[PDB]
C-alpha cells in the first residue's frame, strides 16, 4: 500500500477552476442523459473538456514526484 | 466518433534537442516490457545484444537471452530442436503468427511494439496518456462486451485489457512501482526501443550547429572579402565634350 | 521485324503466369451478428460480407 | 607580430599553406570532439551508460 | 483627361525605375524590334543609354539606390526611343501584311 | 565557348576599384548597411505582407469554423 | 464501414460516400461498388467462386 | 596552346561553363539555387546509392530491410536521414528556383524553361517510387493511389494501369519495378539537367534588372562560385538542423506500419511537396475532373511564356504584377494547407476556390495587368 | 504448366488435387492440409 503521484495531484488539479467549471457542465449532462432512455446525446464532448482540462493541469507536475 | 481527446505535453528528461534517453528509466522501462507487455506485444527489430552498452553490461544480457528456449535447426536428422538463447537472438514472439494472437486477445492483434512510439501521432505522450488514461464510459456510451473504454484511444472502445497496476512488478533497483512510474519507465524505454542513435544522434547535431555556426562565419567573410572589389567600385561617364 | 520486338519486349512488363487460378471462399453466415461488418483477404482485394 | 609571423612562414607559401591546414586540422578535430564529447556529457550527467556503468559492472 | 494624366505620373513613381536613374525606354525589355530600334540610336544617346544601365547594374549589385536628388523625374524624362521604335514596328508591319 | 570580348560596345566609362587587401571586410555596418537593409524591408513589405496575412486569417476561421461546427448545439437536444 | 453521412461506407482518401448498397451516393468517386457474383448455400451459410 | 585551360576537349569544359563563364555582376540570391538544386541532385544519387546497397525490394523483405539498414548498417540511419529529407530540401530548392523564373521572367528563355519543366516532372515522379521502396501503409496506398491515377484515360486506360503494377493490383512485381525505377530516373534527371544548362548557355543568365548586362559581366569564379559555396551552407544548416534534431517532422508516422492491402489509413495525406496537387484533384468532384485539373495544374507551366504580355522582363518594376504574383505564392501555400486537411466544411469550399483562383491568376490576372501596366507608361 | 502441353485443363485438376498441400494458417493460426489447385508446384519428397 503506497500511493502512486499520479491519482494524488490528479485530485489536487480537480480544484482548479477550469477543471470544476467543467465537471459540473458535465456533473449535469450526465444527469439529464441518464434519466432517458429514448435518446442520441453523448457526454463524451462534455468528459473530454473535463479530462482535458484535468490532465493538461497533471502534465506540469507529475513528472516532478515521478523518478 | 468524429470527436477525438489529444495527449498533453509531459517534460521527458530526454525531450530538449540535447537530452539524452535516462539510460536508467530505459533499463526499466525494459523490465516493464519484459515482465508485462512481452506476454502480447511482439519486439521483432530489437534483440538482447543491443541491450548491452545501453542498459545491460555484456554478462547479464547473455544470461538475459537464456531465459528463453529458442527454435533452431534443422539438426541431421532433419528435426527443429529448441535451444538455449544467445545475445545474437531478437525478442521473442508471443505468438506464431497474427492468426494466433488474434484469436487470444479476442480478435483483437496487440501490434508489435518496435516502431510503436514513431507510429502513433503523438508518440510517448500518447503512449503514456492510453496506459494511464482508461476510465468509465460517460453518459450514453456503450462499450462492446469484451472492449475496455479509453477516452484517449480512437473510438474510445480499446481491446486492451488495461495493462498496469501499482507493485503489478518490483523494479530491481528499488524504485516505488507507482501506475504511471511504470508506464513513464516503459515509454520511455519504446523511444530508445524506437530508435537507439538518439543519443548519437543529438550529440552529433550539436557537433554539427557548432561547426555550421563557425563556418558559416568565417566564409561570411571570404564572400564578401572577394565581393568588396565590386561593392566599393565606382564608375564615371566622362564623355568628349 | 521491329513491331514484334516492341511487343515481346512490351508484354513482358503486363501480368505474369504465375498469377493464379481464384474462386475460393469458406463463411459462416452465423459469425457475422446484424448490423456488422467484416473484411476477408479475397481474390487479391478485399471482400465486405 | 603575429600575423606577420603567420603570413611569412604560413599563409605565404602555397605549400606550408596547405601543410597548416592538414597539421591544423588534426589538432582541431582532437581538440573539438573532446570539447563537444564534454559539452555534452554534462549536460546529461548520470543519464549515460557511462555514468551508470559501474552499479553492474562487478569490479 | 486629366486622370490618366495624374494616373500616369502615380504609375511612374510606383515602378520606380527612376530611382536608379533609368529613363522609362532603359528599362524596356529588348525583343527583336527594340534591338533594331536601338541599333539605329545616334552614336552618343547610345553611349549615354549604355553608361546609364552599366550604373544601374553596378547599383543592384551593390543593393543601393540614387540620393533623392539624382532620380528622373516623372516630367523630365526623355523617351529617346519611342519614335524609332515606332518606326521600326511600322515598318515590319508592312513587309508583313505585303507578303500575301 | 568563348564570349568575353564579344559582349557589347561600350565608350567612354572609367572604373576605379580597390585590392581586397587594401579595403574592409564590410564596411560602415551602421553608417551604411542596416540603414539600406531597412529601406528594402520597408519599401516591400507592404505588397508582400498583405497577402500573406490575407491568408493566415482565412487559414485561422477556416480552422476555428471547423472545430467549432465540431461541438454539439443543445438545441437538438433541449427536447 | 461504419462512417460517412449514408449510413454505409466512405474513402478517406478523397471523400467518397457509399451507402448500405455499396452504392455510390457523395464525392468524387463515380461508379457504384463492384458487386462479386455469388450464392447463399444453408441456415447460416455462403460460398463464392 | 597558350594555356592548357582553354585547348583541353575536357579541362576546357570545366572552365567553359564554370569558371570563365560571363554572368551578370548583378544575379542576387535567387540565382543560387541553381547550383544548390544541382549539389542537391548529386547528393540525394551518393546517399541513395548507399542505400540501395542494403535494400531489398519485395514485399516480404521491403520493409524489414529499411528498419535492418537504420538499425545494424553503420551510420545507415544517418544516411537514410539526409535522403529521406534531401528529397524535401529538393523540392525546396526546386520551388524556388521556379518562383525566381517566374518573378524575372525567365521563362523567356523557352527551351533553358521547357527543361526545367520536364526536370520538374521526373524529380515529381522520382519522389514517387522512392517513397514507395520501404513498403509502409503510405508507400502502398499512396503506390496504390497514384498509379490509379492513369486510369482515368478511358481505352487504354484500366489497361495502362496494369503494366505499372505488373499484375491486377500493388505486389511485389510492383515495388521491384518501382525500385528499377527509382534507381534509374536520378540519373535522366542528371541527363536532363545538363541539356537545361546546356541550353543556358547560348543567352547567359538573366538578371534582376531585365535589361543586357553585356555592359558588365563577371567571371564565375570567384564572383558566384564564392557566393555558392556560402549559398550551400546557408540552405545546408536548416535541413540538417531537421535530419539530426527532428527526423521526423516533415514526415508521416502511419507510414511506420507495415503496409496492409486490406486497411486503408483514415488520416491519410501525401507527404507535404504534393498536397498543392492533392487539393487541386479533391477540389474537382469528379473522377476525370480531378484528374485533369490535377494534370493542367502543372502542365500550365509550359504556357506561362506564351501569357507575358509586359513590355519589360521582370516585376521588379511593376508592382501590379507584384502584388499579384505574391498573391499566387500564398494561394499555393493555402492549397498546401488544405491538402492537410479532410473533405469537410469549410475546406472543402476553400480547397475549390483557391484552385479557381490559382488558375485564374495565372491564365487572366498575369496576362490582363500586365497588358494594363504597359498603357499606364505609355507605351 | 501441364495443361497446353501434355494434359487437359481438367486433367490437371484433378491431377493436382491428387495431392495434398500445406496451406494456413487458418483463424485460429493453425497450418491446416487441403487438396491441391493447379497452382501448386510439384510436391518435395521430403522437407529439406
Ligand atoms: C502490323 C505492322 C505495322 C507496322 C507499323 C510501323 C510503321 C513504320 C513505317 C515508317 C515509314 C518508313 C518510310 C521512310 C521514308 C524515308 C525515305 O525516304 O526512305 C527510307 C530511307 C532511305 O532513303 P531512300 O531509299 O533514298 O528513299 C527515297 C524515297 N523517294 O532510310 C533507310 O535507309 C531505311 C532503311 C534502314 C533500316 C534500318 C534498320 C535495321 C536494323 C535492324 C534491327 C531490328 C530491329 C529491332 C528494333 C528495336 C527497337 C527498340
Ligand atoms: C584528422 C583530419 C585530417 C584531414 C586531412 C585532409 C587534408 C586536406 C587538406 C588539403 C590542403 C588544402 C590547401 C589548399 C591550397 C589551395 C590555396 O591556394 O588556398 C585555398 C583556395 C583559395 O585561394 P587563396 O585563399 O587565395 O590561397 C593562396 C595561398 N597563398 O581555395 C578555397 O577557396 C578553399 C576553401 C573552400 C572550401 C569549400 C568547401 C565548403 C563545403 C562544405 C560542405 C561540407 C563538406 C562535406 C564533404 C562531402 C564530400 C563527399
Ligand atoms: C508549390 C508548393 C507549396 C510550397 C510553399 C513554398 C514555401 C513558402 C515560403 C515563402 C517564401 C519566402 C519569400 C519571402 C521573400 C520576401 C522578399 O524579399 O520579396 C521581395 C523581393 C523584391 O525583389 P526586387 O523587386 O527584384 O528588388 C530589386 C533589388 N532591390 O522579391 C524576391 O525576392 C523575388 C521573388 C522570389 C521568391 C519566390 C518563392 C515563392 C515560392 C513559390 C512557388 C511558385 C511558383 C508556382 C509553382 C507551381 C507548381
Ligand atoms: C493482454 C495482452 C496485452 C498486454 C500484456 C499488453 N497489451 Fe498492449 N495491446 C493489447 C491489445 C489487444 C491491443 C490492441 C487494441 C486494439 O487495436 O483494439 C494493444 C494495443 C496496444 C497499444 C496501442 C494500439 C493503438 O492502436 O493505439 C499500445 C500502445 C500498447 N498495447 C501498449 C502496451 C504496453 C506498454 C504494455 C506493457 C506495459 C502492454 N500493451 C501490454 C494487449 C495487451
Ligand atoms: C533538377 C532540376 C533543376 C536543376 C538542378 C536546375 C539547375 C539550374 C541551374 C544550375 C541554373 C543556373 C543558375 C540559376 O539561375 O539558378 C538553372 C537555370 C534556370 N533553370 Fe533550372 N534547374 C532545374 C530545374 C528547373 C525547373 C523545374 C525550372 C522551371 C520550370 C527551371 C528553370 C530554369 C531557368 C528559367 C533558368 C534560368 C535562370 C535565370 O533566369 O538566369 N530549372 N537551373
Ligand atoms: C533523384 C533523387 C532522389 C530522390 C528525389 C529520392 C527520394 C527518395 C524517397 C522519397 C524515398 C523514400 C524515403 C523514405 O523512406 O522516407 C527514397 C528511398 C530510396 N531511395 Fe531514393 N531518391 C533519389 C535518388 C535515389 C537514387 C539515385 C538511389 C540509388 C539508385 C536511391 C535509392 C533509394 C533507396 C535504397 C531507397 C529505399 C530505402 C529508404 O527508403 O530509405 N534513391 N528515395
Ligand atoms: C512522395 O510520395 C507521396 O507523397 C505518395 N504518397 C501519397 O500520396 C500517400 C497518400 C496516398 C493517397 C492519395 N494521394 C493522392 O491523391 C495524390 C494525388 C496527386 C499527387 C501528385 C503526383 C501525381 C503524379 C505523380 I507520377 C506523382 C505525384 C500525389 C498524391
Ligand atoms: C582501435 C580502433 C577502434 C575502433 C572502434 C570502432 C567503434 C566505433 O565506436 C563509436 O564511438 C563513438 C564515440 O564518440 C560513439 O558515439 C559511437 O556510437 C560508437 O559506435
Ligand atoms: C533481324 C532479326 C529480326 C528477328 C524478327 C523475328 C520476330 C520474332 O517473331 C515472334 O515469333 C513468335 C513465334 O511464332 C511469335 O509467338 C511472336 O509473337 C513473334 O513476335
Ligand atoms: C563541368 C560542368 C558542366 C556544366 C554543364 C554545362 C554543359 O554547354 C557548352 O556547349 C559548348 C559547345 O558544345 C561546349 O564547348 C562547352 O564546354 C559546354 O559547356
Ligand atoms: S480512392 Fe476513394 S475517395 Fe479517392
Amino acid at each position: 500500500e503506497l500511493v502512486d503521484p499520479l491519482t494524488t495531484i490528479r485530485e489536487h488539479c480537480e480544484q482548479t477552476e477550469k477543471c470544476v467549471k467543467a465537471r459540473e457542465r458535465l456533473e449535469l449532462c450526465d444527469a439529464r442523459v441518464s434519466s432517458r432512455s429514448h435518446t442520441e446525446e453523448q457526454c463524451t464532448e462534455e468528459l473530454f473538456d473535463f479530462l482535458h482540462a484535468r490532465d493538461h493541469c497533471v502534465a506540469h507536475k507529475l513528472f516532478n514526484k515521478l523518478k | 466518433g468524429e470527436l477525438e481527446l489529444h495527449p498533453p505535453a509531459f517534460p521527458w528528461s530526454h525531450g530538449g534537442p540535447l537530452s539524452a534517453l535516462d539510460h536508467s528509466s530505459v533499463r526499466r522501462g525494459f523490465q516493464v516490457y519484459k515482465q508485462v507487455c512481452s506476454a502480447c506485444h511482439s519486439m521483432d527489430y530489437v534483440a538482447f545484444r543491443n541491450l548491452i552498452g545501453v542498459t545491460h553490461t555484456e554478462a547479464e544480457a547473455k544470461a538475459l537471452a537464456e531465459e528463453v528456449e529458442v527454435q533452431d535447426g534443422p539438426d541431421e536428422n532433419g528435426e527443429l530442436f529448441m535451444r538455449p538463447g544467445k545475445i545474437s537472438d531478437y525478442f521473442p514472439k508471443p505468438y506464431p503468427n497474427p492468426e494466433a494472437a488474434r484469436a487470444a486477445n479476442n480478435g483483437a492483434l496487440p501490434p508489435d511494439l518496435s516502431y510503436i512510439v514513431n507510429a502513433r501521432h503523438g508518440g510517448e505522450d500518447y503512449v503514456f496518456s492510453l496506459l494511464t488514461g482508461y476510465c468509465d464510459p460517460p453518459a450514453g456510451v456503450v462499450v462492446r462486451e469484451g472492449l475496455h473504454y479509453n477516452p484517449y484511444f480512437p473510438g474510445q472502445a480499446i481491446g486492451m485489457a488495461p495493462p498496469i497496476y501499482n507493485e503489478i512488478l518490483e523494479y530491481d533497483d528499488g524504485t516505488p512501482a507507482t501506475m504511471s512510474q511504470i508506464a513513464k519507465d516503459v515509454c520511455t524505454f519504446l523511444r530508445w526501443a524506437a530508435e537507439p542513435e538518439h543519443d548519437q544522434r543529438k550529440r552529433m547535431g550539436l557537433k554539427m550547429l557548432l561547426i555550421s555556426a563557425l563556418l558559416t562565419s568565417l566564409l561570411y567573410y571570404m564572400k564578401r572579402h572577394k565581393w568588396s572589389v565590386l561593392k566599393s567600385r565606382k564608375m564615371a561617364y566622362r564623355p568628349p565634350k | 521485324a521491329a513491331k514484334n520486338v516492341v511487343t515481346q519486349f512490351i508484354s513482358s512488363l503486363s501480368a505474369s503466369a504465375d498469377v493464379l487460378a481464384l474462386s475460393k471462399i469458406e463463411i459462416k453466415l452465423s459469425d457475422i451478428p446484424e448490423g456488422k461488418n467484416v473484411a476477408f483477404k479475397w481474390r487479391g482485394k478485399p471482400l465486405f460480407v | 607580430a603575429l600575423l606577420r609571423q603567420a603570413y611569412s612562414a604560413l599563409f605565404r607559401r602555397t605549400s606550408t599553406f596547405a601543410l597548416t591546414v592538414v597539421l591544423g586540422a588534426v589538432l582541431f578535430e582532437r581538440a573539438f570532439d573532446q570539447g563537444a564529447d564534454a559539452i555534452f556529457e554534462h549536460l546529461n550527467e548520470g543519464k549515460l551508460w557511462k555514468h551508470i556503468k559501474h552499479k553492474y559492472e562487478a569490479s | 483627361g486629366r486622370l490618366m494624366d495624374r494616373i500616369r505620373k502615380w504609375y511612374y513613381n510606383a515602378a520606380g525605375f527612376n530611382k536608379y536613374g533609368l529613363m522609362r525606354d532603359d528599362t524596356l525589355y529588348e525583343d527583336d524590334d527594340v534591338k533594331e530600334a536601338l541599333k539605329r540610336l545616334p552614336k552618343d544617346l547610345y553611349n549615354e543609354r549604355m553608361f546609364r544601365i552599366k550604373r544601374a547594374l553596378d547599383l543592384s549589385l551593390k543593393h543601393r539606390i540614387l540620393p533623392k536628388e539624382q532620380w528622373v523625374k516623372y516630367e523630365e524624362d526623355k523617351p529617346y526611343l519611342e519614335p524609332y521604335l515606332k518606326e521600326v514596328i511600322r515598318e515590319r508591319l508592312e513587309r508583313e501584311a505585303w507578303n500575301k | 565557348g568563348i564570349h568575353f570580348g564579344n559582349l557589347a560596345r561600350v565608350r567612354h566609362i572609367i572604373t576605379y576599384s580597390l585590392s581586397p587587401f587594401e579595403q574592409r571586410a564590410i564596411p560602415n555596418i551602421f553608417s551604411d548597411a542596416l540603414p539600406n537593409v531597412w529601406r528594402r524591408f520597408s519599401s516591400q513589405v507592404f505588397k508582400v505582407a498583405p497577402p500573406f496575412l490575407g491568408a493566415y486569417l482565412l487559414y485561422s476561421w477556416g480552422t476555428q469554423e471547423f472545430e467549432r461546427l465540431k461541438r454539439k448545439n443543445p438545441a437538438d437536444y433541449e427536447n | 464501414a461504419n462512417s460517412g453521412d449514408f449510413g454505409g461506407y466512405y474513402c478517406p482518401c478523397h471523400g467518397s460516400h457509399y451507402d448500405a448498397s455499396g452504392r455510390i451516393r457523395k464525392g468524387p468517386a463515380p461508379y457504384n461498388l463492384e458487386v462479386p457474383t455469388y450464392q447463399f448455400v444453408g441456415d447460416d451459410l455462403v460460398v463464392v467462386g | 596552346a597558350p594555356n592548357i585551360r582553354k585547348s583541353h576537349p575536357l579541362l576546357k569544359m570545366i572552365n567553359n561553363s564554370l569558371i570563365d563563364l560571363p554572368a551578370p555582376s548583378n544575379i542576387s540570391a535567387w540565382w543560387n539555387f541553381g547550383s544548390l538544386l544541382a549539389v542537391c541532385l548529386m547528393t540525394q544519387i551518393l546517399t541513395g546509392l548507399l542505400l540501395a546497397m542494403h535494400y531489398t525490394a519485395d514485399t516480404s523483405l521491403a520493409f524489414s530491410s529499411v528498419a535492418h539498414t537504420c538499425r545494424n548498417v553503420q551510420y545507415g540511419w544517418l544516411i537514410r536521414n539526409l535522403h529521406a529529407n534531401g528529397a524535401s530540401f529538393f523540392f525546396i530548392c526546386i520551388f524556388l528556383h521556379i518562383g525566381r523564373g517566374l518573378y524575372y521572367g525567365s521563362y523567356l528563355y523557352k527551351e533553358t524553361w521547357n527543361t526545367g519543366v520536364i526536370l520538374l516532372l521526373t524529380l515529381m515522379a522520382t519522389a514517387f517510387v522512392g517513397y514507395v521502396l520501404p513498403w509502409g501503409q503510405m508507400s502502398f496506398w499512396g503506390a496504390t493511389v497514384i498509379t490509379n491515377l492513369f486510369s482515368a484515360i478511358p481505352y487504354i486506360g484500366h489497361t495502362l494501369v496494369e503494366w505499372a503494377w505488373g499484375g491486377f493490383s500493388v505486389d511485389n512485381p510492383t515495388l521491384t519495378r518501382f525500385f528499377a525505377l527509382h534507381f534509374l530516373l536520378p540519373f535522366a534527371i542528371a541527363g536532363i539537367t545538363i541539356i537545361h544548362l546546356t541550353f543556358l548557355h547560348e543567352s547567359g543568365s538573366n538578371n534582376p534588372l531585365g535589361i543586357s548586362s553585356d555592359s558588365d559581366k563577371i567571371p564565375f569564379h570567384p564572383y558566384y562560385s564564392f557566393k555558392d559555396i556560402l549559398g550551400l551552407t546557408l540552405m545546408l544548416t536548416p535541413f540538417l538542423t531537421l535530419a539530426l534534431f527532428s527526423p521526423n517532422l516533415l514526415g508521416d508516422p502511419e507510414n511506420f506500419t507495415p503496409a496492409n492491402p486490406l486497411v486503408t489509413p483514415p488520416h491519410i495525406k501525401p507527404e507535404w511537396y504534393f498536397l498543392f496537387a492533392y487539393a487541386i484533384l479533391r477540389s474537382i468532384p469528379n473522377k476525370l475532373g480531378g484528374v485533369l485539373a490535377l494534370a493542367a495544374s502543372v502542365l500550365i507551366l509550359f504556357l506561362i511564356p506564351f501569357l507575358h504580355k509586359s513590355k519589360q522582363r521582370t516585376m521588379t518594376f511593376r508592382p501590379l504584377s507584384q502584388t499579384l504574383f505574391w498573391l499566387l505564392v500564398a494561394n499555393l501555400l493555402i492549397l498546401t494547407w488544405i491538402g492537410s486537411q479532410p473533405v469537410e466544411h469549410p475546406f472543402i469550399i476553400i480547397g475549390q476556390m483557391a484552385s479557381l483562383s490559382y488558375f485564374t491568376i495565372l491564365l487572366i490576372l498575369f496576362p490582363t495587368i500586365g497588358t494594363l501596366e504597359n498603357k499606364m507608361l505609355n507605351y
